[PDB]
């Protein structure tokens, strides 16, 4: 939300363009914990994110974060569940998600 | 003062009972090595 | 205390008197391991510069930390008798290098069960030490002592696990300190009036 | 209209000493006055009263006679003194209400559209208020009249301005309460309160003591009122609320146990400082 | 239906809504993550559930309510009874 806010400044706003509104869109995606829409503004703009040589960089942490953040708001509405379920939501394997489960859990 | 009773005859740590049961001979070889031979 | 006290290690090390830096180090992983838990392990010893940097040339020590970090429970039992048996020749920590180590297991225990709910002492057997008498034994003398709140099943071979309320154990301490203040007390009333 | 009513000890004075001085010449059974207050808000304060001529028939409930003029100049007269009180209401001491009541009430009702009917007991035998507040208003129900007018009650008690503060202390020199503490906290509120629901619950026995044999004019808000009563009984066998009774109990004895305890070192700590204190004394004597 | 149910299966709550089941969990979980209601779904075995739990404060705190109001009311009706018994033995 402070980027999102920041961007709108009349200085900035003098400095329009398209990787701007990239950078806009990882925000929105990143905002409201959504894999999908973080991987498809990095699959439409890939000329801008994994170009430059220090972003590429930081995307795995970033990408992390959102994972995390993704499960924890898919699987709070409920109570016991089974994790067939929660791997078809997430659009992951068994394993992976297990393991991450147990890692949260620790 | 006194009366004698001639006509009958932290400085360790913490003091727990814990301590003192042990009576195998050091985990690293009494039970490690005792059951770490490959017996399986 | 000590572990809390042993944060100096970027705000120098010029008492050169009583030991090296190297020992330092490893005496203040030692602590570490003991005093603080996983969310401060992991943002406090694991990621320091400096205590990296000196760890970096000590492969003991470091896989010492990263078996038990890395939930490598099998490695785990070398280094741990290793390093009993280091500390109960060296000064200071001989007089109780034995009640050390009977931490360091009953944690173990306790941060692999934590997660699971009926966990098989079969597993146990070839993932945290062979034998399986001996994991019963060593559950069966931990559970009777109170702590590590789990219990097993033998006709079936089940391990069970529970989650007690933090009220319990948080009044058996109040009422021994109170019996205790309550007897130093009454000992220190009737010193005075004879 | 009115939530509450205030009422200073002089007007009590006041009452009494009315009754004594007119109930010396003759044998008359209830006296009439008119009270004199402020108003703030939704509460209501009442300061000093008058008396009035006032005469009433045993022979019939329809007859009886007050006097305007007194009232007009007496009124009038007191407000050359002090202009900031003014007429709020009226008082008889009668034990009970009577059936002459709505007609005064209307009578006086000119000279204050919203006055206010006060009780004063006379010769109070219990630990309850002497004093009882009504206010008029028009009920309505299915059928026999749209409207009729009916008393309500208004909670009230008793006040204390800082002279009359001082000057009933002055009075009370024979009572005076023995502690302020758990004594006080205990007696004056909990025993009180037994006295208090066991009287109510014997009149309300003997209201229900006289339909069903005696005269029987059943009546229905009441029949509604005590099934809404004998409904709102909580259960305390339920297993939840003995769960959570006991732990709010366990909850608040440690604290109990943990004042004894610093109780007890400071009484250790006195013994010790005036032992000490005192044992280096009898060697100064030589 | 969340305000007068208490615990309530899953197929009646599709079918008083005209659309599948999973459809239902959908709409009703970016509902509770939204905080604008509360509901606790199990759906091993197809339950839902819309009660919160309940502290120890608070039966104590509704059985006090419930004792002041008996005291007033039971204050209530005595003066009432006095003023229906005035105009029936007076003479």
């Amino acid at each position: 939300e402070d980027v999102q806010a920041l961007v709108s400044g009349k200085l900035a706003l003098r400095y329009a363009g398209r990787q701007t509104e990239a950078l806009k869109c990882v925000a929105q995606a990143s905002k409201n914990r959504s894999l999908a829409d973080f991987e498809k503004a990095l699959t439409d703009y890939r000329a801008e994110l994994r170009d430059d040589p220090i972003i590429s960089t930081h995307l795995a942490k970033l990408y992390d974060n959102l994972l995390e953040q993704n499960l924890i708001r898919v699987i709070e509405p409920f109570s016991r569940v089974q994790i067939e379920h929660i791997s078809s939501l997430i659009k992951l394997s068994k394993a992976d998600v297990e393991r991450k489960l147990s890692q949260m859990i620790l | 003062m006194s009366e004698k009773k001639q006509p009958v005859d932290e400085d360790n740590w913490d003091d727990d009972n814990v301590e003192d049961d042990f009576s195998n001979q050091l985990r690293a070889e009494l039970e490690k090595h005792g059951y770490k031979m490959e017996t399986s | 205390q000590a572990a809390e006290l042993f944060l100096d290690t970027v705000s120098t090390f010029t008492s050169y008197e009583l030991m090296d830096y190297k020992t330092f180090v490893t005496y203040t992983v030692y602590v570490s391991m003991i005093a603080l838990e996983r969310p401060d392990l992991r943002e406090k010893v694991i990621k320091g510069a400096e205590i990296l940097e000196v760890l970096h040339s000590l492969p003991a020590v470091r896989q010492y930390l990263f078996s038990l970090y890395e939930c490598r429970y099998s490695v785990f039992f070398q280094s741990l008798a290793v390093v009993e048996q280091e500390m109960k020749k060296d000064w200071l920590f001989a007089p109780h290098y034995r009640y050390y180590v009977r931490e360091m297991r009953i944690h173990a225990y306790s941060q692999l069960l934590e997660s699971y709910r009926s966990l098989t002492l079969g597993y146990m057997a070839e993932a945290f030490g062979v034998g399986v008498e001996f994991i019963d034994q060593e559950l069966s003398r931990f559970i009777a002592a109170g702590r590590l709140h789990c219990k097993i099943d033998k006709v079936n071979e089940i391990v069970e696990t529970n989650r007690p309320d933090s009220k319990n154990w948080q009044y058996q301490e109040t009422i021994k300190k109170g019996d205790l203040l309550l007897n130093r007390v009454q000992k220190l009333s009737r010193v005075i009036n004879m | 209209a009115v939530q509450k009513v205030v009422v200073h000890p002089l007007v009590l004075l006041s009452v009494v000493d009315h009754f004594n001085r007119i109930g010396k010449v003759g044998n008359q059974k209830r006296v009439v006055g008119v009270l004199l207050g402020s108003w703030q808000k939704k509460v209501l304060d009442v300061s000093n009263s008058f008396a009035v001529p006032f005469d009433e028939d045993d022979k019939d409930d329809s007859v009886w006679f007050l006097d305007h003029d007194y009232l007009e100049n007496m009124y009038g007269m007191f407000k050359k003194v002090n202009a900031r009180e003014r007429i709020v209401g009226w008082y008889h001491t009668g034990p009970k209400l009577h059936k002459n009541d709505i007609a005064i009430n209307e009578l006086m009702k000119r000279y204050c559209p919203n006055s206010v009917l006060v009780i004063i007991d006379v010769k109070p035998k219990d630990l309850g208020l002497p004093t009882e507040a009504y206010i008029s208003v028009e009920e309505v129900h299915d059928d026999g009249t749209p409207t009729s007018k009916t008393f309500e009650h208004v909670t009230s008690e008793i006040g204390a301005e800082e002279a009359e503060e001082v000057g009933v202390e002055h009075l009370l020199r024979d009572i005076k309460d023995t502690t302020v503490g758990t004594l006080s906290q205990r007696i004056t509120n909990q025993v009180h309160g037994l006295k208090g629901l066991n009287s109510k619950l014997l009149d309300i026995r003997s209201y229900l003591e006289k339909v069903a044999t005696g005269k029987l004019p059943i009546n229905h808000q009441i029949i509604y009122q005590l099934q809404d009563v004998f409904n709102l009984l909580p259960d305390v066998s339920l297993q939840e609320f003995v769960k959570a009774f006991y732990l709010k109990t366990n909850d608040q004895m440690v604290v109990v146990y943990l004042a004894s305890l610093i109780r007890s070192v400071v009484a250790l700590h006195n013994l010790i400082n005036n032992k000490i204190a005192n044992r280096d004394a009898e060697k100064k004597e030589g | 239906m969340a305000k007068y149910y208490t615990r309530i299966t899953m197929k009646r709550m599709a079918q008083l809504l005209d659309l599948s089941v999973d459809e239902s969990e959908a709409f009703l979980s970016n509902l509770v993550v939204n905080k604008t209601i509360f509901a606790k779904v199990d759906r091993l075995a197809g339950i839902i559930n819309f009660q919160r739990p309940k502290d120890p404060n608070n039966l104590l705190n509704d059985w006090s309510q419930k004792l002041n109001s008996l005291m007033s009311l039971v204050n209530k009706t005595t003066h009432l009874i006095a003023k229906e018994e005035m105009i029936h033995n007076l003479q």
